[PDB]
DNA sequence: TATATATATATATATAT
DNA sequence: TATATATATATATATA
């Protein structure tokens, strides 16, 4: 999630904003920005990053 | 007291549990000047608002 | 792995992805590169690393 | 030899045991060419200070 | 909570204009 | 004089 003014909302790959998550991550797989520091492209990790990483694969396999 | 005040990772507070250890027990030996060796552990008058503004007080320190 | 843009697979020491793990994995070990988090190189470690270390000298010896 | 010299404390010894074995190996490599596929439990000679000496330049690697 | 590796303004210094 | 170039410190994220 990016951090500059006026965008507390997730960034996607075409620098588009994801104003209602339910509507966007059902339909298909995402891309996002690159995380960095830089003030004029600076974004942050979100709160579940990398938690499910093995969860993922078990189910994929079940 | 350890268990009274100090409330962190259990056992995760190696500076802070040190810093106020010597806070209490330099201001001990001020409010009851007559006695002599005192530490810790030992029972006598001690104010814990001195203690919270001297802390306050450590950290903008220049 | 590797995190930079469109780059969300691993990479090799070669600076080459990879699509389909199965494809190149039994052939022969390969050596990928460091974990790093600049800018650039933003590389991150796997799911996986380290748990398997045991079974594997295990089964060497039987 | 896991138990002679390395205790069973510090679980933390996923690098320790593994770099441990890869220089097994090679002491015992190198005091013994004639012979051909050696493992760790191979009964060929090796010089334990050499160990020593190894895992000491690793630690003050730069 | 901690350490650590990243980072970024802010000198002072060197040199050429 | 102006312009460019190099160390120090200080604040923020990420991992355990």
């Amino acid at each position: 999630i990016g951090k500059l003014a006026g965008e507390g909302k997730p960034k996607l790959a075409n620098e588009t904003l994801v104003s209602d998550r339910d509507e966007l991550y059902f339909d298909a797989v995402q891309s996002f920005i690159v995380a960095s520091q830089a003030a004029a492209t600076k974004a942050s990790n979100g709160p579940f990053n990398g938690e499910f990483d093995r969860m993922i694969l078990r189910l994929h396999t079940r | 007291l350890e268990q009274i005040f100090i409330e962190s990772n259990e056992h995760n507070s190696h500076n802070q549990i040190s810093q106020f250890r010597h806070a209490v027990v330099r201001n001990k030996c001020k409010h009851n000047p007559t006695l002599t060796n005192l530490s810790f552990d030992t029972p006598v008058y001690f104010s814990i608002d001195e203690v919270v503004t001297y802390l306050e007080n450590m950290n903008n320190e220049v």
